[PDB]
């Protein structure tokens, strides 16, 4: 089960002994029909960093899940503004260059993201453990069962990885084709 | 029950330094500055900033609305008032007075840290409109802190927006695109 | 002014009489002597007259021995 | 500490120092921290404490290899035996000619008799 | 020492044997003597901890006053004030026109 | 124990027992560093010289001795006055200073051995009028100290007002006065930079 972060932080820090499980028993290594322990390069053999690896994986998955939808939506709809109009910016891939620099539109996003990351670094480093890796307490809609929680974590990880690859595919295809959503 | 979590950031444990101090209801310190610096110094600086920023906000609002003291040298806008009065000579004298008051504040801080006097971080002995009951005193200290924080943010916004848009204090009739 | 400086200094040295005080100045006493050095002419003449300025040469090292002992 | 790096560190360190290594050595750091951490002891460490421990413990590539230790030992043995692996100074350095000469002459304590190709 | 009051400070021999939490709910900390005058003791954490570790130095007004009482600071301040006075006299009354 | 005048600072402990210390006010610890007897003697001396100085500063602008060319700006009266008479004033001041303290004039000599039992500011001048009752005597001492301190501040203000106005004291704002901005004109670091 998942315990409140206050209780979970009681046993937190860089563990030195190793639970003898694949990746310390973390969720996300499960095939469709059986068990799929994917680690060809043996990165999980650094058991002390395994919690950091899971935190980074979940951060990347969530960020790419947002990024893919943010590459899809703008072409269909835009913010009601003159500088966000299709005439000022034809495709999402143009947004970075359009809003970089003195305009500050992307500078504000960078600033707020940096503030959020500065505030979350304490959990990322100090209070990171096998059970609280990627857990910020936003557990609304989280099932109240062990199997349900495990399945939800697996679904998050799988969708995050799918979007992690899909964002690379979509951004590369969009840069290559200069085309609307279908090629991204 | 485990650690005591910060109400501001529920996924972080409250810093023990900011317990029992006014403003602990929020318990906001995700970056852990209270774990590295003395909370007495932190609160003294916070209160100094809040008070100075409240005065600065009210002064900027007043000058932007108008209300200039009688005299020709003061017929300048708030943005250039700093340089105009530095040339005039008001600002050097004001800074001398600030140095005097801050010498006394520095003596207060030093004595507080050395324990010679049981002085609270921002306390200077002023008791005006101060409730007698302890709960009232706590509430008034929290009110001071929150008004000061709001004034810090408000002055930052006011000065930045004024310098950017070249408009008066409300900035409502400003063009942004 | 120069007599003021010299008097002050000599007075600090006489009052302290310690290498530790010479190294770590007793700033209160030093300031007191600096302030007091204003009457140095009268004070110095009085000490010279009364014998509190110079000590007999037999009380201080004369130098190297020039003869057999 | 990794098993391979531990083996390399033990090999590099003199055997007599394993019992109680000097204060300023990687083996001393390892002893001090293994006496406090491990099975039957503190099984967790703060992130910063672990970071500093990994900073101040040695990596594998920092310690000498078997071949390097053998080469150094052979060099020292040659010099102590009185033989010199011949070298000639070059530009801001010296080249090794691959030759071992007899540096000490017939009279071992005589500085006049040290052998050189130029005179001997 | 007031800083570490309420902290469970276990010696290296008791590491792992004592698991009682601190007043702040932190795990016990291992204390070691280093034989360094600058840092006589060093503490390691047994786990994630939420504790105050001041990075600011402990400076006393008495210590600062002693440092300034050191003959160097006394005489340097005296000489700086004297030089400033002479420079300001030169500024205010240039060329010694009075003489 | 917080000081009455500065309730956020520790109370000074070495200045007790002197009149005028009701609001114990020694934030910089001068009474701690030096002898309060000498400090109080100096304070009294400054007060007396300064109150006489304020009265003379006011009077000289209007009335002068027969001859004795006037100087509306009383700051220039020192230059305008007869040098021999000014030297006579200095001579009388020196005679009084030496005689009152018998020769123990310095920070160390005065209040040392004999003469330590003497009160800080007491020069045995006009003591016939001192009220017998200690309450009235202390009230009179406090009144003297208050008038002296006010006189010190007033003389400083008089001198600096004369400096800024570059003119006589009594007209506070001369004709066409616009402000003291242009008085401190010598180049400064920040001023020259900006
Ligand atoms: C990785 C995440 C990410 C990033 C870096 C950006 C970056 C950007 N988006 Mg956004 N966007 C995102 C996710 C992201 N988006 C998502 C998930 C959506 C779906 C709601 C959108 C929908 C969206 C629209 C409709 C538009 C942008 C636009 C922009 C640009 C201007 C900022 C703005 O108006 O944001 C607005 C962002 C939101 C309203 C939703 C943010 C949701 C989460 C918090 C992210 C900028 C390049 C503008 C553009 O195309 O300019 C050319 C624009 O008109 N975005
Ligand atoms: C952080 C606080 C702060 C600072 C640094 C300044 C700085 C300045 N103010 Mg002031 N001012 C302040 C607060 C402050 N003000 C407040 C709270 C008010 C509202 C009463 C005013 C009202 C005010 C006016 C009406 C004017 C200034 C002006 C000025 C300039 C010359 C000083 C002067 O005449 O003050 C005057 C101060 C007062 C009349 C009362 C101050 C009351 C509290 C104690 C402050 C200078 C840039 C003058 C200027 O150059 O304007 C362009 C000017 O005309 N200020
Ligand atoms: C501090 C200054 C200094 C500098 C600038 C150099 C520079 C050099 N040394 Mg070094 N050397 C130094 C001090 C210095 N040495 C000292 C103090 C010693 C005595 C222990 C040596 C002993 C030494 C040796 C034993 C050798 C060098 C060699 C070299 C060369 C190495 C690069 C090379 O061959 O590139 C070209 C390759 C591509 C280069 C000319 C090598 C060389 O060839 O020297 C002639 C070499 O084998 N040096
Ligand atoms: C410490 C106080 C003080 C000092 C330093 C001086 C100094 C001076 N006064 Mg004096 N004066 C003083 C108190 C003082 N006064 C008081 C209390 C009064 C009021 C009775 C006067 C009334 C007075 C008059 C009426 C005159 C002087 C004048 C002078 C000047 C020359 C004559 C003199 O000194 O006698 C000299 C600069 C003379 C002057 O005008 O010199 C230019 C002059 O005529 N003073
Ligand atoms: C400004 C002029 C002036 C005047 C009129 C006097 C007058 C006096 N001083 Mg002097 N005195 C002066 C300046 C003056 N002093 C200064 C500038 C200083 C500081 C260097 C002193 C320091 C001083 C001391 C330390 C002593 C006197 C003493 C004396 C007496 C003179 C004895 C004498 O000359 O015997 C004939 C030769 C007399 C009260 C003595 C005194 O009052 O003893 C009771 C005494 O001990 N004075
Ligand atoms: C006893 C010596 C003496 C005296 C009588 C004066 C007198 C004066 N100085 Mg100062 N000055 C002094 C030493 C002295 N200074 C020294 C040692 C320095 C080197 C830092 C300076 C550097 C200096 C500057 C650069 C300026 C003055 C100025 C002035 C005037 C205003 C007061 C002030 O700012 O003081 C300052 C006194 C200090 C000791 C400076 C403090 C240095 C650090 C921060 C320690 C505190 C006044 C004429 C200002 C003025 O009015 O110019 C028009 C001015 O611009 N002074
Ligand atoms: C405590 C010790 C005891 C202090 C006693 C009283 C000291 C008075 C000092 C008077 C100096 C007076 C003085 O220095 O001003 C004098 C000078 C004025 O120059 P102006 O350009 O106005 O020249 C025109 C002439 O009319 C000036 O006479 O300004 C400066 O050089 C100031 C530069 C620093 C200004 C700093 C701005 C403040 C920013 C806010 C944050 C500050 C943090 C505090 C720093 C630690
Ligand atoms: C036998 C024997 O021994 O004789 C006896 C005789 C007797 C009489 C009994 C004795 C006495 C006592 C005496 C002589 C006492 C004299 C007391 C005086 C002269 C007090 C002056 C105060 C001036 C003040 C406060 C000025 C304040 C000035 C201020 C506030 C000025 C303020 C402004 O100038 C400023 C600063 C700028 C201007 O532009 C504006 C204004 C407002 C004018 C003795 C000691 O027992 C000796
Ligand atoms: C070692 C050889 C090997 C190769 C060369 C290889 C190549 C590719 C390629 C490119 C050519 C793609 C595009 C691809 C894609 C997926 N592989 Mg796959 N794969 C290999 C091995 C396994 C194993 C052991 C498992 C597995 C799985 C999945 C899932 C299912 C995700 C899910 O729904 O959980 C997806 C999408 C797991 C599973 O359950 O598949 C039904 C699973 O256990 N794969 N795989
Ligand atoms: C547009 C633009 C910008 C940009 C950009 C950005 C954000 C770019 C992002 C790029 C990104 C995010 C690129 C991902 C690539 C992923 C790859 C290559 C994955 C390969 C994967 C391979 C080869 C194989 C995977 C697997 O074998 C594994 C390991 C195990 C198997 O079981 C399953 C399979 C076979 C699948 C700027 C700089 C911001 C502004 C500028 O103006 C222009
Ligand atoms: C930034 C911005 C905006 C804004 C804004 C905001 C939120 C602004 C907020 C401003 C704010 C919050 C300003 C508080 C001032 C408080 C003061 C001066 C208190 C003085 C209090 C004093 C002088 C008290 C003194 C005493 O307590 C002492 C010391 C001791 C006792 O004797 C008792 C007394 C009473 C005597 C707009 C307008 C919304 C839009 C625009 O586009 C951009």
């Amino acid at each position: 089960l998942r315990r409140e972060l206050a209780i979970a932080y009681e046993d937190s820090g860089i563990d030195l002994l190793d639970n003898g499980k694949f990746c310390q028993g973390l969720a996300g290594a499960d095939g469709a029909w059986g068990r799929y322990e994917f680690d060809p390069l043996g990165f999980s053999k650094k058991t002390e960093l395994v919690p950091y690896f899971r935190e980074a994986e979940l951060k990347h998955g969530r960020l790419a899940m947002l990024a893919w939808v943010g590459m899809v939506v703008p072409d269909f709809v835009r913010i009601p503004g003159e500088k966000f109009s299709f005439e000022a910016v034809p495709l999402p891939i143009d947004g970075h260059d359009a809003f970089s620099g003195a305009t500050g539109v992307n500078a504000q996003i960078l600033f707020w993201v940096g503030i959020l990351e500065f505030c979350c670094a304490k959990k990322v480093f100090e209070w990171n453990s096998l059970e609280v890796a990627g857990d910020y307490g936003l557990t609304k809609f989280f099932p109240s069962d062990e199997e349900g929680q495990k399945k939800m974590r697996t679904a998050e990880l799988k969708n995050g990885r799918l979007a992690m690859l899909a964002f690379g595919g979509a951004i590369t295809q969009a840069v290559i084709t200069r085309h609307p959503f279908p090629w991204l | 029950g485990g650690y005591k979590m910060s109400p501001a950031v529920p996924f972080l444990p409250m810093s023990p330094a900011l317990e029992g101090i006014p403003g602990e209801e929020e318990g906001f310190d995700p970056m852990g500055f209270s774990l590295a610096i003395d909370i007495r110094w932190l609160r003294e600086a916070e209160l100094k900033h809040g008070r100075v920023a409240m005065l600065a906000t009210v002064g900027w609002i007043a000058t932007d609305l108008g209300l200039r003291v009688p005299g020709e040298p003061f017929q300048v806008s708030t943005v250039e008032a700093h340089d105009a009065m530095v040339k005039f000579g008001s600002m050097p004298q004001m800074l001398v007075w600030m140095g005097y008051a801050e010498l006394f504040g520095f003596l207060a801080i030093v004595n507080m840290f050395e324990g010679k006097t049981d002085r609270k971080p921002g306390d200077f002995g002023l008791r005006g409109f101060y409730p007698q009951d302890a709960k009232g005193q706590y509430d008034m200290q929290v009110k001071e802190l929150r008004n000061g924080r709001l004034a810090m943010l408000a002055y930052g916004g006011i000065v930045t927006t004024a310098v950017l848009t070249q408009e008066k204090w409300p900035f409502f009739d400003a063009v942004v695109n | 002014t120069a007599g003021w400086i010299g008097w002050a200094g000599r007075s600090y040295l006489i009052r302290t009489n310690d290498e530790t005080k010479e190294l770590n100045i007793d700033v209160p006493l030093a300031l007191t002597c600096m302030a007091s050095g204003f009457s140095w002419p009268v004070a110095a003449w009085q000490e010279i007259v009364n014998g509190e300025m110079a000590v007999p040469s037999s009380q201080i090292h004369p130098g190297g021995p020039y003869t057999q002992s | 500490l990794e098993a391979d790096v531990l083996e390399k560190l033990l090999m590099n360190t003199p055997r007599d120092q394993w019992e109680d290594p000097p204060e300023d050595t990687y083996l001393y750091t390892l002893k001090t921290f293994a006496e406090v951490y491990g099975p039957g002891k503190a099984t967790k460490m703060g992130w910063w404490d672990y970071f500093r421990l990994k900073l101040d413990l040695p990596p594998g590539f920092e310690l000498l290899d078997e071949d390097e230790m053998k080469v150094a030992a052979d060099y020292d043995k040659l010099m102590m035996e009185g033989k010199i692996p011949f070298a000639v100074p070059g530009p801001a350095g010296f080249w090794y000619t691959g030759a071992v000469i007899q540096w000490k002459g017939k009279e071992q304590f005589a500085g006049d008799q040290v052998q050189t190709l130029t005179e001997n | 020492d007031e800083r570490d009051e309420g902290l469970v400070l276990i010696t290296p021999e008791e590491s792992g044997k004592v698991v009682k939490r601190d007043v702040n709910n932190n795990p016990p900390r291992i204390v070691m003597k280093t034989n360094d005058w600058d840092q006589p003791e060093i503490q390691l954490s047994t786990g994630a901890s939420n504790q105050i570790n001041y990075i600011t130095p402990v400076v006393a007004s008495d210590d600062i006053k002693a440092w300034l009482s050191l003959n160097v600071n006394f005489f340097s301040i005296l000489a700086l004030l004297t030089v400033g006075g002479i420079i300001e006299i030169q500024r205010f009354f240039p060329d010694t026109l009075y003489w | 124990s917080s000081s009455k005048s500065l309730p956020f600072l520790p109370k000074p402990q070495n200045l007790g027992g002197l009149a005028g210390g009701d609001a114990e006010f020694d934030p910089l610890g001068f009474s701690d560093t030096f002898d309060v007897k000498w400090l109080r003697e100096s304070e009294l001396k400054h007060g007396r010289v300064c109150m006489l100085a304020t009265v003379g500063f006011v009077a000289e602008q209007y009335i002068q001795f027969p001859g004795f060319t006037p100087a509306e700006d009383a700051l220039q009266a020192i230059y305008t006055a007869p040098p021999n008479i000014t030297a006579l004033l200095l001579f009388a001041c020196g005679y009084i200073e030496s005689s009152a303290y018998d020769g123990k004039l310095t920070m160390l000599d005065m209040f040392d051995g004999e003469g330590a039992k003497r009160a800080p500011g007491d020069l045995n001048f006009g003591k016939r009028f001192l009220p017998g009752d200690k309450a009235a005597a202390d009230d009179l001492a406090t009144k003297e100290l208050s008038n002296g301190r006010l006189a010190m501040l007033a003389f400083a203000g008089m001198v600096h007002h004369n400096l800024v106005v570059k003119g006589p004291l009594f007209p506070l704002f001369p004709e066409g006065w616009a402000g003291p901005q242009g008085s401190w004109d010598l180049d400064s670091t920040a001023g020259a930079l900006n």
